[PDB]
DNA sequence: ATCGGATGTATATATCTGACACGTGCCTGGAGACTAGGGAGTAATCCCCTTGGCGGTTAAAACGCGGGGGACAGCGCGTACGTGCGTTTAAGCGGTGCTAGAGCTGTCTACGACCAATTGAGCGGCCTCGGCACCGGGATTCTCGA
DNA sequence: TCGAGAATCCCGGTGCCGAGGCCGCTCAATTGGTCGTAGACAGCTCTAGCACCGCTTAAACGCACGTACGCGCTGTCCCCCGCGTTTTAACCGCCAAGGGGATTACTCCCTAGTCTCCAGGCACGTGTCAGATATATACATCCGAT
């Protein structure tokens, strides 16, 4: 049995940031749990919108959309460059 | 003339009874329209869906008058101050 | 004394009736006298006191001055006020807009009379939704009419067009509607803007307590509501009694309407036809049912022991309601069957167990009549529980309802004796020329609803007597009502005295009515400070041979023992009648 | 197709008004300065809800924002309200 | 047939794999966009970025080189727009921001 | 090949069938069991039932045959653990309870 | 296109409690949402069940389990007695 | 076993220190009950659905998974555990 | 003549020394065995993971606290520098705890 | 003190009108019926983790207490806020009229689901050296009587 | 106001254990394929929202007037904070022993998926009646004067 974390990923993340900084395990623990609960509330957005609209198929624009709702102020702003810049690069090639 | 004080306490068993609207249509709807065109503009409202707004709207500030109410009583005062309120908001972690 | 006052408003009174253009020499000043019912009414000739009515109306207004006529029910009214309209028509060569105002099934009627007497003329109605209300009213708008009839109602929704064009004389009817004027019309009409002339009926006006004089006279002329309190002169006065109330009035009575003569008219069937064959007039006593004794006497302590004295603590006493709240039935009956002593506790229901099969034997057709609505229940199961057949009549009862209840009732061979009503409840107007034998109920307060309930039977066309008995129980709180009322009626008498000196505008009459019923209350006052078959049998004997088949009905009943009054012990019924009056 | 600009609307929102809500409320005595922050409490919470409102909207390529609209954007919001349908 | 992970297709460093998996066997509808889960992890990515900064500076002004949860608690509730999000939110060792009213203070 | 209705298998007043529908549609999970959609319907039933019947008693103790949002929020209100449940409820047309602070009245 | 509601539902149970009762339009769309929210309550209730326990479908015990927790009190113990029943007559027949 | 007044455990210097961290100047000697109450009653509540989440999956025991779930229900998310 | 602060001024130094560090402010073993008392009601015989305690007492620590915060602005509001049981009951009113 | 005027209040009226109820017709979503199989359930074996019992160490809780600073209650005052009346204006409503845009429908078509094969990344074991706890010791500063 | 003493920080040393860096290595990634269908998009209709007018009229507002309350002070009283010494009860370390989870392979039947086949629910209708408002009759309250 194996269970899975973000763990490595938070982590290389991290040495992107701040080269030489270590991350205690429980504060690991924090960022994992904390991501999973980003992720649930997203989903979730996702979700109950496309079930309004009677679209079947969450695609990028209702991510996009929840994302509005949920990230308050800047964080909205930028997130939201971040994505539309992921996607385009990714379809791009 | 009335001791002052007593048409209130008349107002408020008068006000507690009825359901009615208490903000004026018109100005209330300009007001919501206002505020709409910063986030878009050129918009459209259901008459239903500005009915929405100003339900949710009184059905909030009451609540929060009633709360106030209870901070002002709790300071020995029986007249709600700005600085009550603020109290209220940050009581109930609205801001 | 206040005469010489009246004077200065003899002066004064009618200098403010020129700024809105004895007192009988300046009240009748300009005198036009016309003997005959004009050309343009159609459709037969009104009688001798009838067009010298008319001829009244005409001469207010030829001294431009507004009005009152008491004139009894029947008597022509309506024919009457046709007849002043058209001769302001034609004879006054007037023509222009003319407001009548009614209750609303009346105004069938006086459709009628329009189309028979005066199809000279336009009538405007008004009913049946917003819709035929569009047509109509853009229809006058378009300065289109000659009469405009509508009821109370309309002039309130319509009171914006109406009220916004302009008038010329103004005909309330069934004026005493007034009576109030707190009543939204009494002002509205001054909302209203004005007709240039206002004129109003009453079959009765009301009580002695007389804001119902200020009511309507002061609504008669705007000088006279800013004489109000001049009024309060002598409704204060009027309102030791010999030399107060009676030496005073053997012209103040007079002298208030000595003043009102001019203005001020009326009438009676017993002097104009007096073909009204007759009627008896009638009381009973009663017992307090042992059971609405024990705690319901004491209900003083259940007074905070629960509503409100007047009406559910106290009228339920008095046999009228039987356990309303019904869990005295219950102490009876959960099942709410047929057996003794649910309606054996009521003077009401008992005793009409006792008295009615009389008149079943002799088949004479009962009249019964309440105020709240809810007796004729028990009394339904009362009646059922004899196998009676009846008919009531609630305020639930709509109008071709009404009809129809009226037409199977008045059918010649209706063989439902008794009928039920709650006097005012469907009063209205209404003819019942079938039935022999009116009875009352209760409070009743003001007798001039009671007067509508003996309208109701002895209207002419009646060719029996009319037996009455108001039906009273001993030591009982309704007495207080009755009495009530019943110095209401002296001081009303007094008021229909009013009426007579000012009906007939004679002198010996006027003097006659005055020992009459300055008489009268000497007798009364004099007089204000047990079933017995036989008795009863005689209360309803119209002839010895009524004493012959109610006493052959006392052969049976003689033998036959005949279910009584009183309710005599049953303890947790004491206590727990104490608890439930007391919840 | 006005040159639609407005204004000062929340003064639309009156000492009467505002006192009526207090009332309702069970406020016995008003104090004077209350007038202006019961506006801006007021004007803050239907910025909120216009906004995801109006989110929502634009997410369905709608010109009109349903009632519908705004009961998701109450119930998003924690505020659940009925009567207007869902 | 040499294959690339998405999650290097678009240059990021969370397994968008991984999210297009759970999003199907979470059933959080009946099917899953493409760019979707692209779109997702980039937002993630770019949030774990905020807070890792923040307590990164923090930490380093503390004199430690490794992260502890007092740090993140710091981080959160010193930044506003995280504590909008977070508010709700509770950091076992957390401890609190330091705070006194200032009436408190003698004068 | 005569069809009967479940909700009247059990004897109930909710559609069981629609409510079977709308637990697939939704995508509350892989599968739905038999029994669910049943005891669900059931619940609701008994709820429904609790306000109707409540809002019913005052409507009549204000003398009205037909009950009116009015009713409904009094009805909840009144009542303690509807109250917990529906605390965030907000009722469009809902008055407010009569309450007045003790201290408020004149003495 | 037909909406659909549970208003005749409503009605029905309505003349069950008070036969001479009437309920006005607009409150009836009150007990409409009323019970389209309870309902969204207790299936996400029962979806973030099913999903914990790794169990794949929703079954009874989980609906069970769901109502004891949001409904306070003793609408906890009633409800569960009244869906108990509902489905032992059920399956009994 | 019979488990009684260890609500007693939590004493007057601990309570007193929560109320320091909360930035309490000046405690009122009635608090240390009132605090008693709330405590015991928090702890009913969550204690109540983490036990019903555990009776459901059929297990004596409670995980922590069980309680972050109980919190998550009631509107308190905690982080750190799972 | 022995050395003593104003009082008032220790705890000013307390607090400044609680803000700042993170340790848990409740006896294990007293707690535990509360958290234990309580579960008997419901179900009997149980187990917890020590990690699952551990969750309780964070929760608990990190409730009393904020509630204590509130509390704070409410007495302060009232031109008292020190909390009372009717403060409290305040509290948990406006937010609707109860 | 009366007491007057405005407010509820118990039964009853008269009507007015728009909104609810019963309905007739129609359509498709739900029931009946059958099949496949995979999730679910249940033995069976294993062992990691909870619980109990222990004997120590001591930090921390309990208890006492003098004293002092806060609570709290009084209160004189002056002033902003209730009331209300007279004047104004903008809301409410009914009307007209236009049309941007909601809402539905028929094809489309890209595209996501499914599957089989391929394969590398991500996760369990497994070390290690250094970041960090901790201690003691002087340096500083911060409170509290002058 | 300086001076003393307790509080607290700093620095340097010490000792440890977990953050983290690797190593296999299973399996969940990714490629690479069809195919059935969600949903885009013209494309059409009509409806519900906007605009504007003119109208009663009920508000909103301005205002002067007075007094109830917010408040600043004060002084009385006392309940809580700052520090003893006492007592214990948590803590930590240690152990064993066993239940309760977890895993594992096995059977089987409940749900999904189709396929017809209706009658239950929905949409429009034309009606009756419950609320609405004005009226009739008393008495009782209340309150803000006497």
């Amino acid at each position: 049995t194996r269970k899975e974390s973000y763990a490595i990923y938070v982590y290389k993340v991290l040495k992107q940031v701040h080269p030489d900084t270590g991350i205690s395990s429980k504060a690991m623990s924090i960022m994992n749990s904390f991501v999973n609960d980003v992720f649930e509330r997203i989903a979730g957005e996702a979700s109950r919108l496309a079930h309004y609209n009677k679209r079947s198929t969450i695609t990028s624009r209702e991510i996009q959309t929840a994302v509005r709702l949920l990230l308050p102020g800047e964080l909205a702003k930028h997130a939201v460059s971040e994505g539309t810049k992921a996607v385009t690069k990714y379809t791009s090639a | 003339r009335y001791r002052p004080g007593t048409v209130a306490l008349r107002e408020i068993r008068r006000y507690q009874k009825s359901t009615e609207l208490l903000i004026r249509k018109l100005p209330f709807q300009r007001l919501v329209r206002e505020i709409a065109q910063d986030f878009k503009t050129d918009l459209r409202f259901q008459s239903s869906a500005v009915m929405a707004l100003q339900e949710a709207s009184e059905a909030y500030l009451v609540g929060l008058f009633e709360d106030t109410n209870l901070c002002a009583i709790h300071a020995k005062r029986v007249t709600i101050m700005p600085k009550d309120i603020q109290l209220a908001r940050r009581i109930r972690g609205e801001r | 004394l206040l005469d010489q006052t009246k004077d200065t408003r003899i002066t004064h009174l009618l200098r403010q009736t020129n700024a809105f253009l004895d007192y009988y020499n300046v009240a009748h000043r300009i005198k036009e006298d016309i003997k005959k019912q004009p050309s343009i009414l159609v459709g037969g000739t009104l009688k001798d006191y009838q067009i010298k009515g008319l001829q009244w109306m005409v001469s207010l207004f030829n001294n431009h001055l507004n009005g009152i006529l008491a004139d009894e029910m029947g008597l022509g009214k309506t024919i009457q006020t046709i007849s002043l309209l058209t001769y302001l028509y034609e004879m006054k060569n007037i023509r222009g807009p003319y407001l009548v105002i009614v209750p609303l099934s009346t105004l069938s009627n006086w459709s009628s009379e329009f189309a028979k007497w005066a199809p000279t003329l336009r009538t405007i109605s008004f009913k049946g939704s917003p819709n035929e209300r569009k047509a109509k009213q853009a229809k006058i708008r378009a300065g289109e009419f000659d009469v405009v009839l509508t009821t109370f109602e309309y002039i309130i929704k319509e009171r914006a067009l109406l009220s916004k064009v302009k008038w010329v004389h103004m005909i309330i009817d069934e004026g005493h509607r007034m009576k109030n004027a707190q009543s939204k019309l009494s002002l509205t009409l001054n909302t209203h803007y004005h007709a240039d002339y206002r004129l109003i009926l009453t079959g009765t006006p009301l009580q002695n307590n007389l804001p119902e004089l200020w009511a309507l006279l002061n609504f008669v002329l705007p000088k006279i509501f800013n004489s109000v309190k001049s009024f309060d002169e002598w409704f204060n006065t009027p309102f030791d009694k010999i030399e107060l109330s009676e030496e005073e009035t053997l012209l103040v009575i007079r002298r208030l309407h000595k003043v009102l003569r001019p203005f001020l008219l009326r009438r009676l069937k017993k002097d104009v036809e007096k073909e009204l064959p007759d009627k008896v007039e009638k009381v009973v006593k009663c017992k307090m049912s042992a059971l609405q004794q024990i705690m319901y006497q004491q209900m003083l302590k259940y007074r905070r022991l629960r509503g409100f004295n007047n009406q559910i603590m106290q009228l339920k006493k008095i046999c009228n309601h039987p356990f309303v709240f019904e869990e005295v039935e219950d102490q009876i009956n959960p099942t709410r069957e047929t057996n003794d002593d649910i309606w054996r506790v009521a003077g009401k229901f008992e005793l009409l167990d006792r008295i009615l099969p009389k008149l079943k034997a002799t088949g004479h057709r009962v009249l019964i009549f309440f105020q709240m609505t809810q007796i004729m229940d028990i009394m339904e199961d009362f009646l059922r529980y004899i196998n009676i057949k009846y008919l009531r009549l609630d305020g639930h009862t709509k109008s071709d309802e009404r009809s129809e209840l009226l037409r199977l009732f008045n059918a010649p061979d209706s063989e439902y004796l008794c009928f039920i009503l709650s006097t005012r409840a469907g009063g209205l107007g209404l003819n019942l020329q079938t039935a022999d034998t009116v009875i009352i109920f209760d409070t009743d307060w003001n007798p001039h609803q009671d007067l509508q309930a003996q309208d109701r039977a002895h209207r002419i066309g009646q060719k029996n007597e009319v037996r009455i008995l108001r039906l009273i129980t001993t030591n009982s709180v309704e007495e207080v009502i009755l009495e009530r009322a019943y110095k209401k009626l002296d001081i009303d008498g007094k008021v229909i005295q009013a009426g007579k000196f000012d009906n007939k505008s004679t002198s010996e009459e006027q003097e006659a009515l005055l020992r009459s019923l300055l008489d009268a209350e000497e007798e009364r006052r004099k007089k204000r400070e047990e079933l017995k078959d036989s008795e009863i049998n005689e209360i309803l004997a119209r002839n010895d041979e009524e004493m012959a088949v109610l006493t052959r009905m006392d052969e049976d009943r003689s033998k036959k023992e005949e279910k009584s009054r009183l309710l005599e012990k049953k303890r947790e019924e004491s206590e727990s009648a104490a608890v439930y009056n007391g919840r | 197709r006005h040159r639609k600009v407005l204004r000062d609307n929340i003064q639309g929102i009156t000492k009467p008004a505002i006192r009526r809500l207090a009332r309702r409320g069970g406020v016995k005595r008003i104090s004077g300065l209350i007038y202006e922050e019961t506006r801006g409490v007021l004007k803050v919470f239907l910025e909120n809800v216009i906004r995801d409102a109006v989110t929502y909207t634009e997410h369905a390529k709608r010109k009109t924002v349903t009632a519908m609209d705004v009961v998701y954007a109450l119930k998003r919001q924690g505020r659940t309200l009925y009567g207007f349908g869902g | 047939a040499k294959a690339k992970t998405r999650s290097s297709r678009a240059g990021l460093q969370f397994p968008v794999g991984r999210v297009h998996r759970l999003l199907r066997k979470g059933n959080y509808a009946e099917r899953v966009g493409a760019g979707a889960p692209v779109y997702l992890a980039a937002v993630l990515e770019y949030l774990t970025a905020e807070i890792l900064e923040l307590a990164g500076n923090a930490a380093r002004d503390n004199k430690k080189t490794r992260i502890i949860p007092r740090h993140l608690q710091l981080a959160v509730r010193n930044d506003e727009e995280l504590n909008k999000l977070l508010g709700r939110v509770t950091i076992a060792q957390g401890g609190v921001l330091p705070n006194i009213q200032s009436v408190l203070l003698p004068k």
